[PDB]
């Protein structure tokens, strides 16, 4: 505790995320809504919209 | 305004030992990286050193201006190199005051 | 956990100690970086070994 203010100890956590081609095994909380088809709309695929 | 300019030349400089002498923030460099100082070499090194407040710490840059950089040391416009700076509050603070 | 001098080192395309021989992050790193300061829990008087 008697160091320099550049010496002391840093609790690093490392977070990392997969982006691929792979179905959403794990995400975050957010509401689905039924499926309509055959209109102009907008929609969202597992966090891609359009 | 009196900061001491020291000439390093003819030896061997070796960068990775600067972070285990000091305890700085930032080995904030301008034109090199400072892990790949040992594979090219440059031609002459200087050194300098003075001690400022914290409020001109970003002074400490080409292209600025305020108190420091307008009358006390002024960075050239195309300067490279690193700037090492670190608080010395353990080893130049009086109780009665640092004049 | 590791020192405050390598805050910095923990970066995609950065070699030095920890990031040569410890811990390498990949060039094609897609994440976060979280470190915070630990100096009441990780020092001791004697020497934390």
């Amino acid at each position: 505790p008697t160091y320099g203010v550049g010496h002391q100890p840093y609790r690093v956590v490392v977070l990392s995320f997969e982006l691929l081609h792979a179905p959403a095994t794990v995400c975050g909380p957010k509401k689905s809504t039924n499926l309509v088809k055959n209109k102009c709309v907008n929609f969202n695929f597992n966090g891609l919209t359009g | 305004y009196a900061w001491n300019r020291k000439r390093i030349s003819n030896c061997v400089a070796d960068y990775s030992v600067i972070y285990n002498f000091a305890p700085f923030f930032a080995f904030k460099c301008y034109g090199v990286s400072p892990t790949k100082l040992n594979d090219l070499c440059f031609t002459n090194v200087y050194a300098d050193s003075f001690v400022i407040r914290g409020n001109e710490v970003s002074q400490i840059a080409p292209g600025q201006t305020g108190n420091i950089a307008d009358y006390n040391y002024k960075l050239p416009d195309d300067f490279t190199g690193c700037v090492i700076a670190w608080n010395s509050n353990k080893l130049d603070s009086k109780p009665s005051g640092n004049y």
